[PDB]
RNA sequence: AAAAUGUUUU
RNA sequence: UCCUGACGCUGAGGAGCGAAAGCGUGGGGAGCGAACAGGCUUAGAUACCCUGGUAGUCCACGCUGUAAACGGUGGGUACUAGGUGUGGGGUCCAUUCCACGGGUUCCGUGCCGUAGCUAACGCUUUAAGUACCCCGCCUGGGGAGUACGGCCGCAAGGCUAAAACUCAAAGGAAUU
RNA sequence: GGCUAACUACGUGCCAGCAGCCGCGGUGAUACGUAGGGUGCGAGCGUUGUCCGGAUUUAUUGGGCGUAAAGGGCUCGUAGGUGGUUGAUCGCGUCGGAAGUGUAAUCUUGGGGCUUAACCCUGAGCGUGCUUUCGAUACGGGUUGACUUGAGGAAGGUAGGG
């Protein structure tokens, strides 16, 4: 969208990037200017690639929309789950681990049983005694689940698109994302890579509202898209 | 190289050298 | 690292200037090694010979001994 | 997905995945799948029904198998050959191959119709 | 030392089109231009231009802009040079080597300058056969 | 600290 | 900046150089130290270990011409992400009117690493990648780098180099 | 037995024997011997010998040399192989016609004859070359002239257990 086009994103500071210690070669291209070696981004293609992404999210949520929020940095804890949660849209935040995407079985066993164990763990502790040690360690385990498990409740089937966040600490997710063939979008700083991700949207990853406002303006385009829905149907 | 080739050839190198040794003279009075 | 130590610069050598030689002379008599004298590695060359020439020549003792 | 020119590979080719080398050459019709055991069977599968395999470098048959998977891999359809060039297949292809295409075509057009 | 400049364009061509790369150059020779030019006639490279030496001030720069397809997709399948300083191959009107089943193009330096082979055969006319990118 | 060896089943 | 104007590359045979040990004549000989002697250990100890100790190690002039002489990777050339140390020559900048510093360029020398290659290990602009030119070399393991012959050498030996016979493996990397 | 189309019983007990390789036989042998059954061929069927193939296992087509066999210990350098950009010219390589030749048989193929076939006759092709002659000049080469980017040199700068 518009995004007050520039003036937003240099108030933050999304031109921000990485110094020369540690870069990936493809992009070359992508050089404003060496300054105080932070590297810089222009932000004037990011409004493109930022508008051809929100393009193709309305396209999604056309054809129906399922948009995995994906997020593991500090920086975004605290902001990926809010929006979210807001727009009613699945989300991982602690731990994105090993499969999911691949071991769609196990996860779907482990939604199951989560679900079943949200109530009846609540009726045990609120109804019968129980023994100590034992209705701890359910609660426990319970706990665990729940934190290493967020917006992955719903979902009926294999995702349409996945949005990544620092893309080299959650490298696993977009493996699997190629290997099952899912959309991916993600924010990529100077390091990153185009070749595994189809919508580039470049930008700074290292702060907390660099990414914030990002998933906020995507957000906003999946509450959009959801509203939009109900005459879509 | 698993060094097993090597001593093979050091043992066949190191017996014909001790037979040149032992047969020094009668090469030198009749030929090589 | 090395970085750290900082380059030191001396100008001309000249074995017979005893100042430099035993500011990079060890307190014990020796020569001192390049990452804790802080030269570039011409100089220290310099310097090293110019240390021999002088242990040779009588102006410095090949071993300073007892402190 | 194969490209078949009538029932037999588009062009020749060379595949090799580790050591498994496979030549792959396209045979006139009725020629039949003259290939090695592995290789048979996945030209059998794929739906070859002429063409002209050999197996050179290892015969172990999961690396010659994937010598043969990659050497189909590599064919070109002549259609996207056309694509990659910026021209027509009329153009670029050979004329015998186009026909024999346009007849494979038809006769599988008549097959279909008396289904 | 150089030995086989049209070896070092089909290398260099080679090299950067699987590198990915827009454009390449090297040194100008009429028959590096002849093959350029032929190769754009066939559709293997976007474009060729001829430059004035400007930098080096010593010589004509050949350099060639190749074309990737939707979704980054290789123009060039191969290029390989056959005629080589080694040993050179000549190949009669009837002779004349099919690339890739006919798909690709053989480059022949006939009598009559630098012709495909589809066109040689046409003419009927024989002679090196320099390359037979595909 | 030096401190060797291990026939032929069917 | 200047000069010549393809004069380049490689190179069978050939020639030279070629660690150490060794050889010849003469010199030298502290330390070290094959051989050797003795002491220990041991079933034995022609060993390890200890005490002695000659050639040799050193010098001069020759000879020998072989090494895991290995990066186990022939030379030349062009091209194909980077990142990061370090050695050498320039040149540029600011404060200096030194140098600290940053750049940039040409030539080395390491490490990491993409494409690519490889059986894997790994290599990866210092290629084991993509190519062109020339040379050396390989064709199962033993027998055998041995015999016969010839050449070289004072000698030790080196170089060139088989066959009969015999085995159905020998081998490379990696896995548990 | 597997490659390899086709299996059981009895006898034997590392014996007798089999085998092209892997191997089989030591008490339940589809591997020895016999029998029933079966399979491949058939006036033949096996064995041996020899050659080519498979063998890309001498790799021109069509391989390799870090560790599998394989880079000379290293350099200099002779013959040889190889050659940056470009003008002109020759037309040896190269390419295209023409003529001559490549007997016949064979071979490929079109017709014909033996009742069919083998075989036989006949037309054509092939005879992959060579000679003569007329063209073409892109490339290789010869002759000849330029160019400086490869290469070497001059002047200045310069590092080093050469
Ligand atoms: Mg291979
Ligand atoms: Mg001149
Ligand atoms: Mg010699
Ligand atoms: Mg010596
Ligand atoms: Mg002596
Ligand atoms: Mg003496
Ligand atoms: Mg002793
Ligand atoms: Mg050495
Ligand atoms: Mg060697
Ligand atoms: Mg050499
Ligand atoms: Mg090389
Ligand atoms: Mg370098
Ligand atoms: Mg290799
Ligand atoms: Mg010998
Ligand atoms: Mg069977
Ligand atoms: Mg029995
Ligand atoms: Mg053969
Ligand atoms: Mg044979
Ligand atoms: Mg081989
Ligand atoms: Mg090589
Ligand atoms: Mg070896
Ligand atoms: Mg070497
Ligand atoms: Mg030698
Ligand atoms: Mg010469
Ligand atoms: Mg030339
Ligand atoms: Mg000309
Ligand atoms: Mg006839
Ligand atoms: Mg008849
Ligand atoms: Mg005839
Ligand atoms: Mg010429
Ligand atoms: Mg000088």
């Amino acid at each position: 969208m518009a995004v007050v086009t520039t003036r937003q994103l240099l108030e933050s500071g999304v031109h921000f990037g990485h110094q020369t210690r540690r870069w990936n070669p493809k992009m070359k291209r992508f050089i404003f200017t060496e300054r105080n070696g932070i590297y810089i981004i222009d932000l004037h293609q990011s409004l493109t690639y930022i508008d051809k992404a929100y393009a193709f999210v309305k396209e999604t949520v056309a054809k129906g929309g399922q948009i995995l929020f994906v997020g593991t940095k500090k920086q975004a804890q605290e902001s990926i789950v809010e929006q979210a949660t807001r727009v009613g849209m699945p989300y991982v935040n602690q731990r994105w681990l090993g499969g999911m995407l691949t071991n769609f079985q196990t996860i779907s066993k482990r939604i199951a049983r989560l679900k079943e164990l949200e109530a009846m763990d609540f009726d045990k502790v609120s109804g019968s005694g129980l023994t100590k040690k034992e209705l701890l360690m359910l609660s426990r385990e319970k706990d665990k689940l729940e934190k290493d498990l967020g917006g992955i409740r719903d979902m009926p089937k294999v995702p349409q698109a996945v949005w990544v966040v620092d893309t080299k600490k959650e490298h696993l997710a977009i493996d699997e994302a190629r290997k099952l063939k899912i959309p991916v979008v993600a924010i990529l700083d100077t390091n990153c890579d185009p070749d595994e991700v189809d919508y580039a949207i470049p930008g700074n990853d290292d702060a907390i509202r660099s990414v914030s406002l990002l998933t906020r303006i995507i957000a906003d385009a999946a509450a959009e898209g959801l509203m939009a829905r109900s005459a879509g149907k | 190289g698993s060094v097993i080739k090597k001593r093979r050839k050091r043992m066949a190198k190191k017996k014909h050298r001790k037979l040149l040794k032992r047969t020094r003279i009668q090469r030198r009075r009749a030929g090589k | 690292k090395v970085v750290p130590i900082k380059t030191v610069h001396i100008g001309a050598v000249d074995y017979k200037d005893t100042a430099l030689l035993r500011k990079f002379i060890s307190e014990r008599g020796k020569i001192r090694a390049r990452r804790v004298t802080g030269l570039s590695v011409q100089d220290q060359r310099k310097v090293a010979i110019a240390i021999k020439n002088a242990r040779e020549l009588a102006l410095l003792p090949y071993a300073s001994t007892a402190r | 997905k194969v490209p078949l020119v009538g029932r037999t590979i588009t062009h020749p080719v060379i595949g090799e995945k580790a050591a498994g080398v496979v030549m792959l050459r396209p045979a006139s019709p009725g020629t039949g799948v003259i290939a090695g055991g592995s290789a048979r069977a996945v030209l059998e599968c794929a739906g070859v029904h002429d063409v002209l395999a050999k197996s050179l470098g290892s015969s172990n048959a999961i690396n010659v198998v994937h010598a043969t998977v990659d050497a189909l891999q590599q064919l070109e359809e002549p259609e996207e050959v056309a694509r990659r060039r910026g021209k027509s297949v009329e153009d670029i292809a050979p004329a015998a191959m186009l026909r024999a295409r346009k007849e494979a075509d038809e006769a599988a057009a008549a097959a279909r119709m008396e289904e | 030392t150089m030995t086989d400049p049209i070896a070092d364009m089909l290398t260099r061509l080679r090299n950067a089109n699987q590198a990915y790369h827009d454009q390449t150059s090297m040194p100008h020779s009429k028959i590096k231009a002849g093959i350029a030019g032929i190769l754009k006639s066939e559709g293997y490279i976007a474009d060729y231009k001829v430059n004035e030496p400007k930098e080096g001030e010593v010589g004509k720069t050949l350099t060639l802009t190749l074309k990737y397809g939707e979704n980054r997709e290789r123009s060039i399948a191969g290029v390989r040079r056959i005629s080589k300083p080694g040993l050179r191959v000549y190949a009669k009107s009837t002779a004349l080597p099919k690339v890739l089943g006919g798909l690709g193009i053989a480059i022949i330096s006939t009598s009559q300058g630098l012709l495909t082979d589809k066109q040689a055969h046409e003419k009927s006319v024989g002679g090196e056969v320099l390359a037979y990118v595909w």
